[PDB]
């Protein structure tokens, strides 16, 4: 099986907020990352806690999904929240793909986006790359994903995990790295951002201006 | 108190070998069920390998027959040779206890005790100048009466880059992202400044690209790439 997670969870302190954990016997253990830190195991089981982790921390589960909750939310808090599970696949382990919960400390704001097409300059290089800016936004977490024309691509993209601006709300970028052929043998390039269940989408075109 | 300390990582060539260790303290690794876990810079957790008391081990699909975990009682230290190395290994590499299921002698999916992890970086790269050019503002990147320029400074080895605008006269309203390391070993960032539209006609808008290791400085004047 393979582990999904929201990506974004959110409370102002004092607040509870709880995560999600489903899979596609069945139990979940979870873990607490801090920046530049290693995983914390936070609960294993439903819900016995090591030694050292605060009650606050609590999880349940129904069927298909496993929740971790969290009760009086403190600043500390605010990390990335990984699940991690038996698989019916050949791997022994599965991590969900991770969550950051956000402890609310300012207004929320809808991300901005900015997509730059590849300079002619770079195309001269025999180098394209497309460059997805994602800026003003609160919580500090995004989702990126790309089209070509209207078919996903994974591929050569690699984008940075949100850090704060001057104006203390987070920024994020993402890029496309494509040869000067695939960037002109399609219709056009989209960037689209997800942010909080909301979608931006921008669009480029080989022919521009 | 109980301790583990991973070492071994650095730089690194694809198809090369390297091998981490992870000494613990304070408790013992033979009786216990060790683990490795990566995690590429940016992104989730992935489990590598696993050990059992008795010597089993399993691998992720990912790493199947390139890695190999060993087990040293004499030094009390777990090892992780890792052959034929790609870009997709670069990772922080950490090693942790799992804990025991109570009934069985078969590992949970508990891990309570962790290492600090070891930074390996696969590149064939050494000091390696950047690349700077334009992100030129055009009809796409300006609303509301403000305009977005940058400058995408691309494939230099090794960290960091400092990057300022009109030798400094400019800071506000200016972003310099953290760089990426792409699959080629080399990295990547961006530096935007957010400026009046009214101003992209007359102001001059210079960004200033440093690179120490390359003893590298570029000066790349942004403006509107009209056609």
């Amino acid at each position: 099986s393979a582990l999904t997670q929201p990506p974004s969870a959110s409370g102002s302190p004092g607040q509870s907020v709880t995560i999600s954990c489903t899979g596609t016997y069945n139990y979940v253990s979870w873990y607490q990352q801090h920046p530049g830190k290693a995983p914390k195991l936070i609960i294993s089981e439903v819900n016995k806690r090591p030694s050292g982790v605060p009650a606050r921390f609590s999880g349940s589960k129904s069927g298909n999904r496993a929740s971790l909750t969290v009760s009086g939310l403190q600043t500390e808090d605010e990390a990335d929240y990984y699940c991690s599970s038996y698989t019916d696949t050949n791997n022994f382990y599965v991590f969900g793909t991770g969550t950051k919960v956000t402890v609310l400390g300012q207004p929320k704001a809808n991300p901005t986006v900015t997509l730059f097409p590849p300079s002619s300059e770079e195309l001269q290089a025999n180098k394209a790359t497309l460059v997805c800016l994602i800026s003003d936004f609160y919580p500090g977490a995004v989702t990126v994903a790309w089209k070509a024309d209207s078919s996903p691509v994974k591929a050569g993209v690699e984008t940075t995990t949100p850090s704060k601006q001057s104006n203390n709300k987070y920024a994020a970028s993402s890029y496309l790295s494509l040869t000067p052929e695939q960037w002109k043998s399609h219709r056009s390039y989209s960037c689209q951002v997800t942010h909080e269940g909301s979608t931006v989408e921008k669009t480029v075109a080989p022919t521009e201006c | 108190e109980v301790q583990l300390v991973e070492s071994g990582g650095g730089l690194i060539q694809p198809g090369g070998s390297l091998r981490l260790s992870c000494s613990a303290s304070e408790f013992t690794v033979s009786g216990n069920y060790m683990t490795w876990v990566r995690q590429a810079p940016g992104k989730g957790l992935e489990w590598v390998s696993i050990i059992y008391t008795g010597g089993s081990t399993y691998y992720a699909d990912s790493v199947k027959g390139r890695f190999s975990i060993s087990r040293d009682d004499s030094r009390n230290t777990l090892y992780l040779q890792m052959n034929s190395l790609r870009a997709e290994d670069t990772a922080v590499y950490y090693c942790a206890r799992a804990l025991k299921l109570q009934f069985f002698d078969w590992p949970s999916h508990a891990f309570d005790i962790w290492g600090q992890g070891t930074m390996v970086t696969v590149s064939s790269a050494s000091t390696k100048g950047p690349s700077v050019f334009p992100l030129a503002p055009s009809s796409k990147s300006t609303s509301g009466g403000t305009a977005a320029l940058g400058c995408l400074v691309k494939d230099y080895f090794p960290e960091p880059v400092t990057v300022s605008w009109n030798s400094g006269a400019l800071t506000s309203g200016v972003h310099t992202f953290p760089a990426v390391l792409q699959s080629s070993g080399l990295y990547s960032l961006s530096s935007v400044v957010t400026v009046p539209s009214s101003s992209l006609g007359t102001q001059t808008y210079i960004c200033n690209v440093n690179h120490k290791p390359s003893n590298t400085k570029v000066d790349k004047k942004v403006e509107p790439k009209s056609c």
